[PDB]
């Protein structure tokens, strides 16, 4: 794309955070019209400032527009828990049509730690009928961005058949994710338990299933 | 008529009707420009005298209002937002007359009032009250 | 194509029943309309009646109460017979070959179109007389030549004395001559009866080998009279 | 960035109202002396070139059978009446008993002009005169003496003026200055429904008051296919108007060579009836062309097969009227005529095709003349229709015709459809289905960011 | 109020053609332009075309001015100021990076300086553009387990495995269970098979008086799965 | 109920009216008749005329209404004097049965002409049936009127006088005859009977005597 936003910001709550947007004359912001989205990933986008300045129909006074010759501005005063997602801009006139630029991902600081919590899932019996053995192993509701996953059988460090998922973001601000170890039943009873490692900048959670119960 | 090119725009008005479209070139000029006992002899004398009727009415509204000679005239008496939450642009580039109509047609009655007392009735007085000196 | 012959008695006593024939020899009788028109002295002709090829009547309203008419299928011949005949149903009597004809002057689903007859055909005429006086039977006599004119010219003739009917048919040689021939009209005598006779201007040259006789046939008297004229 | 509220006077905001319109004409008298009843000449002349605005991006609902158009025109016809036949002369001295003998003619295989004597009292009081006329035989009926006029008991009877003539000339309903007639221009128009485009006109087109029943002629021809309009076609009750894109050319007569007679019954009342009749004597009719009511009849029973899915059986006519509302009754030439339309509605269809028919004839109905009528169901004075000297020869285009649906019992019997008015009004529903009268309201008020001149 | 609806994820191989469905209402259909924006994951969002339900211009930008072709329907009238609306997309050519979300987007103003502007959006059609087939998935039952022993609640859910077709639609008790339910985003396996998984958490004494039925159903490959999960559990926090 | 008479020139065109006008659609047919002999049928359909029909003769056909039936015939010859008939079908009257009153056409202007007298005298075996009468033929006249005069010697007879009244025969000239009927004795006493047929200006006698 030849319409560059800063590639990530971030501000604290309750502080103000401020994104740039700008590209060649090609996409100049002197004699084009600038627009906003916030683009969550995987809904539908919103907008928010149709012209350079002017907001979109029941936006918050708190998002503000500005462009200078060179660079245009958008800053969200007033940080929320629901502000922290990704925002385009679209460069435009009346007749042409966007020109959607490369995206900034908005960090929320100064926030509330939320203790994860881990829930460990054994294969099925019906599963296991068919020469299949899958761990499930699911993370919601914490706070911090990333999370870190490690799997060991019998207290020993696993390697194969480990497919974790990226880190989503909970409908109630939070976040969640899902990490899965496909085995061979041969490999699952031939061991004495399986454990699902969990690890946080902050505390390590660990949940141990047995397959003797 | 005997116009053309440099009166041709004159005819093509702009501002007037900008409020979307749900109007013409004449929608406008359709009812303010297109002015024997038996039974088409009282019907029309009814409905010449009802012509009249209602354009007095309007004529008068304006007249006790400041706006007696005007087509577009401005006034003091402030927007309250409790009649509209839009902006200038959501409602002169989104909306035609006819529904901006009938959104503000539940605070119409009130602002007439509003129009007549705050404003050309203080007005004539302010101004015959500052030109006794 | 069509020729037509009417044959009928010719006396009828009065308060009777006239009867008439009608030979047609043209074509069918299933095929056309017929119709018969008699002719009194002094009046105008008088349409009686008219037959259909389907053969169904209906009269003159005048005489409706006392003619009759019928036609023949196997012998082309027309029938005409009349009830308490008197001497007014006098008459010359011709039948003729009708033409049904539509004049249509509207929609043909409406009616709005009337039928006309017209005959095109008609017979020589048959006389009826109707009275109770009897038949008189006539009495020929020659005429000798002048013994006439210059250039050879000789006229001759034969004289036919007083007969009842004018009905009179009068040939020469049996109809082999036929030129110069002149018969004249029949002259009512003050005795009731008629008398006419007949002239021929022939040759000097040939008159005196021209054994002409003159034949004269009467039908109400049944009498047929032939006689020879020589100077 | 304030905002003060700002006035506009001339704002294209209108709201649906009802209204007196009035009628607008085209030609006057001195070009055409006593020309008209239905469209007088005194209402106001048209302009030369009518002003129609289309209005774009508008949409609204239209509806021919709540249109308050149709009442106002139907009053206006029925009132139009009576300013006319008031002053003209009453026939009050014409139901003595009357001694009638039939026509004339040939022995056929009844008769429809009749011939009536009767005396009446002179100009003079005292004296007496009996006098001879041909009264057409739906306009008698029996009580020694035959019949008397069939009128007297029901009520009282006018005789129109001749000097007027029964000409529908085409008369516009214009509204008044402030309000303005919206008209539907979909090619295909619902009964009641959104019109996708509108224009506005100060008045309507030429509409010719054509009184007729059965079928609508000298109409208004939609322009694609044919249109059938009903308030509700489920519904048996309501009923069916149709519009033709071609329409079909009739062809009408009185062939008999009529005559005027003026029999003198009052003080400069002269009455005119019927007197000897000339040349031929034959009925009246109306040619209609086969191939062309059976190409019409061809596109009606094609959309009427798409508004019903099983093809149904096709319909036949006339039940319940025993006068005015069986007939195809419509003037011509001054008579007024009463068709027998079962040559037309006597057919049946399936998988569209056709049955029932069989070259190129003119198809004939025949015509029934009269000459009193009491016209709209209206209770009271009725109308005699003076002779008219000479044959008769008329012709117009028939563009829509009126049916209705029947329904036999519950359910299972099959449907047909009976042409029969509704109603009266039908006739004009049929020319108002796209024109709506509303009123302009050109006071507007909106925010701006401009506040007058402050007070000073 | 205004609503838009496309149509459902599809799945087509390279070379082929799609075409989208985008069914609006709630608004008149014909005042506002309908907006195509298509987001890949290698060039994120991007903007193909509109075209003016009313006129009926199109604007295509020049990357997709070869392979798209925009038509619209004409409105049906709801009211007189909203209507019921149909625009199509169609894209030829389909490639893999072509991969992604597709949008269908109602403009902002009818009249001004930014008219077309993407202001309502539509839910997205997702469309995978791959050699390989539909396959359908695989579900098993995941057995409850213990969320809080003082709380006394519950957790259990089922499982969908190896199944191509990215859209996945997980309902409990045919949609009467909402409350408590949390499903996951699919995971990326080696072979190229996707796999999700989605509890609902209940209480632990709920057990004789609610059934629980998991409704998965996978539309590209038309198969719908109604499995019962059984509530009888092995943890030993839940037993106690 | 009668005959009506008429009047025209030799070799002009004459034109026949025919009674009782049409009320309607009219289909006239005119028929030629001579007392004695068959009618002919000149004009059937009221412009058609049937093979043998010279085109002298030529109806009016009711192509636009007013017209009023006349029967027109060119060329006026003797041959043409006979009486003619007018039949009536309009669409108002109904089965017209009678016929029209006969027109009794005469012709006039005519060259000179005189005749031929041939009187005899009974014959032998008439006054063996004791009767006797004389017979004067005249034949070829120019004119009708003709005043026949015997004389029985030089003295007039007037009586037992019958004369004919004359009629026309098939050369387009008249005929006609006298009779005189006598007895026996008398037609022997006289010296010789002459019969004068006087005709016109001119006065023609024959006389025969006894054996
Ligand atoms: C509505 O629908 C109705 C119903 O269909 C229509 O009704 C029609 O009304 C008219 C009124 O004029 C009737 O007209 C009459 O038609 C007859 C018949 O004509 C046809 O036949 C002629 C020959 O056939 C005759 O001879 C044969 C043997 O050869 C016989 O077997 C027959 O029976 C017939 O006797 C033929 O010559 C005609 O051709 C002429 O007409 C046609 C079509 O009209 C033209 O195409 C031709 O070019 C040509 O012009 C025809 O094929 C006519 O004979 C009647 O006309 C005479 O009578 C009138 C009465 O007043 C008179 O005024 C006319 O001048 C005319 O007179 C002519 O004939 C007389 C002898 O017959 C002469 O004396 C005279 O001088 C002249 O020569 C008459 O016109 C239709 O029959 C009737 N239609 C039907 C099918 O019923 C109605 O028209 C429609 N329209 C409207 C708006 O109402
Ligand atoms: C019924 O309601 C409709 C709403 O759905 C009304 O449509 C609206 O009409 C308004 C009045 O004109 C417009 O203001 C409004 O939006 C406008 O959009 C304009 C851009 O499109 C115009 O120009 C284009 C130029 O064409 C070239 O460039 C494009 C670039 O993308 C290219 O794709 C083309 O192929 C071409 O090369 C063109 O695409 C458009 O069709 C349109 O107008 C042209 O086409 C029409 C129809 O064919 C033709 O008749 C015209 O003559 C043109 O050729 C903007 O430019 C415009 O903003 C400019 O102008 C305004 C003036 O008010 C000014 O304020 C701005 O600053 C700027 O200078 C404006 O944004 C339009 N909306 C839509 C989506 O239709 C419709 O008018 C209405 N009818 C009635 C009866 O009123
Ligand atoms: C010109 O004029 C037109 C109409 O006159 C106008 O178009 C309308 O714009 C409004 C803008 O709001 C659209 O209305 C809705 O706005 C709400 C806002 O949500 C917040 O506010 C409401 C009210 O305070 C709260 O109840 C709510 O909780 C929020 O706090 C939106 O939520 C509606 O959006 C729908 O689609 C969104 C896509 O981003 C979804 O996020 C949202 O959940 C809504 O979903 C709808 O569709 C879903 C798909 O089927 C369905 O699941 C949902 O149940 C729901 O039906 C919506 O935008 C309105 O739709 C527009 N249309 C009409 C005809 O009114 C223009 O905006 C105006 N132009 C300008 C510039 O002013
Ligand atoms: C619905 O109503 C319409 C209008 O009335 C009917 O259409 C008429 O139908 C009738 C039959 O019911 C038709 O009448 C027929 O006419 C035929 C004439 O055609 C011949 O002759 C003409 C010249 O006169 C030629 O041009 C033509 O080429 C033909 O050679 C007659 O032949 C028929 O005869 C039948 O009826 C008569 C009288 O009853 C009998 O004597 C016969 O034996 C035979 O049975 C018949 O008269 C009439 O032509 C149609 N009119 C039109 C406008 O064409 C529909 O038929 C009717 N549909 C129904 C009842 O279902
Ligand atoms: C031809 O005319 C018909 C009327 O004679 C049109 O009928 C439409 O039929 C639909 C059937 O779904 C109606 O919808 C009903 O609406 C009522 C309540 O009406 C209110 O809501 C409708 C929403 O559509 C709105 O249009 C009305 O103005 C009212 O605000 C509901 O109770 C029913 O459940 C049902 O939804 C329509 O009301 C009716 N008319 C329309 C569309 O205005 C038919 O559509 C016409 N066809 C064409 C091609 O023009
Ligand atoms: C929307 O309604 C309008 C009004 O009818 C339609 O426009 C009309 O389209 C016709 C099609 O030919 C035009 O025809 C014109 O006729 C006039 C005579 O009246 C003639 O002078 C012109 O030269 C032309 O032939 C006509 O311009 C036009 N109506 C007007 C105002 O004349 C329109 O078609 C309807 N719907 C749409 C969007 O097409
Ligand atoms: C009802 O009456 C009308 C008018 O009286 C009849 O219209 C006639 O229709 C025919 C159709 O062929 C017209 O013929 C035309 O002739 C002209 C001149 O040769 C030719 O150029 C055309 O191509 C055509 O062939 C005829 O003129 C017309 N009559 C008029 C206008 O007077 C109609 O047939 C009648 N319909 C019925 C009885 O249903
Ligand atoms: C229909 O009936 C009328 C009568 O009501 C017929 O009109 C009559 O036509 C005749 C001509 O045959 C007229 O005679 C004319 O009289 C005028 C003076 O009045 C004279 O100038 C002419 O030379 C001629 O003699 C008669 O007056 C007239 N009667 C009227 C007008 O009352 C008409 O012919 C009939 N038409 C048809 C087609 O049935
Ligand atoms: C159409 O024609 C049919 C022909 O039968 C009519 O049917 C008859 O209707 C009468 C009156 O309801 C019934 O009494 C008869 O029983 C019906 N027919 C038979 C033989 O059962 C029908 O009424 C006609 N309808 C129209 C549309 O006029
Ligand atoms: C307008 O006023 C009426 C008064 O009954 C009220 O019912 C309606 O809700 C009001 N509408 C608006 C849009 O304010
Ligand atoms: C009028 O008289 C006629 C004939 O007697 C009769 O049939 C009819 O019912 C009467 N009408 C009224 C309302 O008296
Ligand atoms: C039409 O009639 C049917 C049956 O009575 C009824 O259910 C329906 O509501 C009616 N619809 C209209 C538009 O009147
Ligand atoms: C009427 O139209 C139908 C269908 O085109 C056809 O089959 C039939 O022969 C037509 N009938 C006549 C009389 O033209």
């Amino acid at each position: 794309s030849v319409l560059t936003q800063s590639a990530s910001v971030s501000g604290s709550l309750g502080q103000s955070v401020t994104i740039s947007c700008t590209g060649p004359n090609s996409v100049c912001c002197s004699h084009k019209s600038i627009s906003w989205y916030q683009w969550p990933p995987g809904r539908a986008p919103t907008l928010i400032i149709y012209e350079d300045n002017e907001r979109a129909p029941g936006i918050s006074p708190r998002f503000s527009g500005y462009k200078s010759y060179w660079s245009a501005y958008l800053t969200i005063s007033d940080l929320r828990p629901e502000d922290e997602t990704t925002y385009y801009c679209c460069s435009y006139t009346h007749n042409s049509g966007c020109v959607f630029g490369t995206g900034t991902k908005v960090s929320v600081l100064g926030q509330s730690k939320a203790n994860p919590s881990v829930t460990l899932f054994p294969p099925s019996s019906e599963e296991l009928q068919a020469n299949k053995a899958t761990l499930v192993c699911l993370i919601s509701d914490f706070y911090p961005g990333a999370v870190t996953v490690a799997w060991k059988a019998d207290s020993s460090p696993v390697k194969a058949g480990v497919e974790t998922t990226t880190p989503s973001k909970q409908s109630n601000n939070k976040y969640a994710a899902s990490s899965y170890l496909s085995l061979t039943p041969e490999q699952w009873k031939s061991h004495r338990s399986y454990s699902c490692q969990v690890t946080h900048e902050g505390s390590t959670v660990e949940k141990t299933v047995a397959p003797t119960e | 008529a005997v116009g053309l090119g440099a009166f041709i725009l004159g005819f093509l008005g702009a501002a007037g009707s900008t409020m979307g479209a749900a109007s013409m070139a004449l929608t406008v000029q359709a009812r303010l420009l297109l002015s024997q006992l038996t039974v088409w002899g009282i019907k029309q004398l009814q409905a010449r005298v009802l012509a009249v009727e209602r354009y007095l009415r309007d004529q008068q509204l304006l007249g006790i209002w400041g706006c007696s000679g005007k087509i577009i005239c401005c006034t003091n008496v402030p927007w309250n937002d409790s009649w509209s939450n839009k902006t200038i642009n959501e409602i002169w580039d989104n909306m035609t007359w006819m529904q901006w109509e009938k959104e503000i047609d539940n605070y119409t009655q009130h602002i007439y009032t509003l129009l007549e007392v705050s404003q050309i009735q203080q007005e004539k007085n302010e101004q015959e009250l500052l030109e006794l000196d | 194509q069509v020729q037509l012959q009417e044959s009928g008695p010719g006396l009828v006593r009065p308060s009777e029943t006239l009867s008439v024939t009608c030979i047609v020899s043209g074509g069918s009788i299933s095929n056309y309309y017929w119709t018969w028109i008699r002719q009194s002295p002094g009046k105008g002709l008088e349409w009686i009646g008219y037959i259909s090829d389907r053969e169904t009547t209906t009269y003159n309203p005048s005489l409706n109460s006392r003619a009759v008419i019928s036609r023949d299928t196997s012998k082309n011949q027309l029938s005409l017979q009349l009830r308490s005949v008197t001497t007014a149903d006098t008459a010359i009597y011709f039948c003729a070959t009708a033409r049904r004809g539509q004049r249509i002057y509207g929609v043909v689903s409406f009616g709005e179109f009337f039928y006309y007859y017209y005959m095109d055909v008609w017979g020589k005429g048959t006389a009826v007389t109707v009275s109770s006086a009897s038949t008189k039977g006539p009495s020929v006599f020659p005429l000798a030549p002048s013994s006439s004119t210059s250039g050879g010219t000789a006229a001759l003739g034969c004289l036919v004395k007083d007969y009842f009917p004018e009905p009179v048919t009068v040939s020469w040689n049996s109809g082999a001559l036929t030129s110069g021939v002149h018969t004249f009209p029949a002259v009512l005598q003050s005795s009731g009866l008629y008398s006419l006779s007949s002239v021929v201007t022939v040759p000097s040259s040939s008159l005196g080998t021209q054994t002409y006789i003159c034949n004269v046939n009467h039908k109400p008297s049944n009498t047929k009279v032939d006689k020879k004229v020589e100077p | 960035a304030k905002k003060w509220v700002t006035v506009y006077y001339g704002v294209p905001v209108w709201k649906e109202a009802t209204t007196t319109l009035f009628c607008a004409s085209d030609a006057k008298a001195y070009d055409t002396e006593v020309h008209n009843v239905w469209a007088t000449h005194a209402c106001v002349p048209t302009d030369p070139n009518p002003q129609e605005i289309v209005l774009g991006n508008v949409t609204e609902n239209f509806n021919m059978w709540k249109n308050n158009m149709v009442e106002q025109m139907h009053e206006d016809i029925i009132s139009l009446w009576d300013q006319s036949l008031k002053p003209c002369v009453k026939l009050t001295p014409l139901c003595v008993t009357l001694n009638c003998n039939n026509v004339n003619t040939n022995n056929t295989n009844t008769g429809e002009m009749k011939n009536c004597s009767f005396n009446v009292t002179t100009s003079i009081r005292d004296k007496i005169k009996k006098e001879y006329a041909l009264f057409y035989k739906l306009d008698v009926v029996p009580l020694i003496t035959n019949y008397r006029l069939i009128n007297c008991n029901t009520s009282v009877i006018t005789q129109a003026c001749p000097k007027v003539s029964f000409e529908p000339i085409p008369i516009h309903y214009c509204a008044p200055a402030g309000f303005a007639i919206l008209k539907c221009n979909s090619k295909t128009f619902n009964g009641s429904g959104p019109c996708t485009n509108v224009s506005t006109v100060q008045c309507t087109h030429g509409i010719r008051p054509v009184v007729s029943t059965q079928l609508l002629l000298n109409g208004s021809l939609a322009e694609e296919e044919i249109v059938i309009r009903s308030e509700n076609i489920t519904d048996n009750a309501k009923t069916i108007i149709v519009q033709l894109n071609e329409a079909v050319e009739i062809n009408c007569t009185r062939p008999n060579n009529n005559t005027r007679k003026s029999i003198h019954i009052g003080p400069g009342r002269a009455f005119y009836a019927t007197g000897d009749i000339i040349g031929n004597i034959r009925q009246a009719h109306c040619n209609i062309s086969k191939a062309r009511w059976n190409e019409t009849l061809g596109q009606i029973v094609a959309k009427l097969e798409e508004q019903f899915p099983n093809k149904t059986i096709i319909f036949n006519h006339s039940s319940g009227g025993d006068p005015e509302i069986v007939t195809h009754s419509f003037n011509c030439g001054g008579e007024f005529f009463y068709c027998n339309t079962t040559p037309l509605f006597n057919s049946t269809w399936n998988n569209t095709r056709t049955d029932d028919y069989p070259g190129e004839q003119n198809i004939t109905l025949q015509c029934r003349i009269k000459q009193i009528i009491n016209m709209w169901q209206g209770v009271g004075k009725a109308m005699y229709a003076p002779p008219i000297r000479g044959q008769i020869r008329c012709s117009s285009n028939i563009t829509g015709l009126l049916l209705t649906r029947d329904g036999g019992r519950d359910q299972n019997g099959t449907e047909t459809f009976r042409p029969g008015g509704g109603n009266m009004r039908d006739n004009w529903r049929s020319e108002l289905y796209k024109y709506k009268v509303v009123k302009i309201e050109p006071l507007g008020i909106a925010p701006t960011a401009c506040k007058r001149r402050v007070v000073q | 109020e205004g609503q838009l609806v496309q149509s459902g994820a599809e799945l087509k191989k390279p070379g082929a053609s799609v075409k989208i469905s985008c069914k609006t209402s709630g608004y008149r259909f014909n005042f506002y332009h309908i907006n195509w924006i298509r987001q890949t994951a290698g060039r994120g969002p991007e903007w193909m075309g509109w075209i003016s339900p009313y006129s009926g211009d199109k604007n295509l930008a020049p990357a997709f001015q070869d392979r798209v072709i925009m038509t619209t329907d004409t409105e049906v009238p709801v009211t007189s100021f909203t209507s019921t609306g149909a625009a199509y997309m169609e894209i030829r050519n389909l490639k893999f990076d072509d991969t992604g979300t597709y949008f269908c987007a109602k403009g902002l103003l009818r009249d001004g300086s930014s008219t077309w502007l993407p202001y309502l959006w539509g839910q997205g059609t997702l469309l995978t553009v791959s050699s390989a087939s539909t396959k359908g998935p695989s579900v098993f039952p995941l057995a409850p387990s213990s969320k809080s022993t003082s709380g006394g609640t519950a957790a259990l859910g089922c499982l969908v495995k190896d199944y191509f077709p990215e859209p996945v639609t997980v309902s409990w008790n045919s949609g009467a269970l909402t409350s408590g339910v949390h499903t996951f985003p699919a995971v990326l396996q080696s072979s190229g098979l996707y796999s999700l998984s989605s509890v609902v958490t209940v209480p632990s004494s709920s057990l004789g008086t609610q059934t629980y039925i998991c409704n998965v159903n996978h539309k590209p490959s038309n198969t719908k799965v109604d499995k019962r999960v059984e509530p009888k559990s092995c943890d030993k926090g839940l037993e106690v | 109920s009668y005959v009506s008479p008429l009047s025209v020139a030799l070799g002009e065109t004459a034109r026949i009216s025919c009674g009782r006008q049409a009320l309607g659609s009219r289909a006239v047919q005119w028929y030629q008749h001579k007392p004695g002999q068959a009618p002919i049928l000149l004009i059937y359909n009221n412009q058609d005329r049937p093979s043998g029909i010279p085109e002298r003769f030529s109806g009016t056909p009711d192509i636009n209404f007013g017209t009023t039936a006349t029967l027109t015939i060119s060329g006026v010859e003797v041959g043409d004097e006979a009486d003619y008939y007018c039949h009536m079908w309009d669409s108002r009257s109904g089965f017209s049965w009678s016929f029209g009153g006969a027109t009794r056409l005469t012709v006039l202007s005519q060259p000179k002409a005189a005749p031929s007298v041939t009187l005899f005298p009974p014959s032998s075996e008439e006054l063996q049936a004791n009767k006797a009468t004389l017979v004067c033929l005249i034949s070829d006249f120019y004119p009708g009127a003709v005043t026949v005069a015997w004389k029985a010697d030089s003295s007039p007879v007037k009586a037992g006088v019958e004369t004919t009244t004359p009629s026309k025969q098939s050369n387009n000239k008249y005929a006609a005859s006298s009779y005189l009927s006598l007895t026996p004795e008398q037609w022997k006493s006289h010296k010789s009977y002459s019969c004068q047929v006087t005709h016109e200006g001119s006065t023609v006698e024959k006389t025969v005597a006894p054996t």
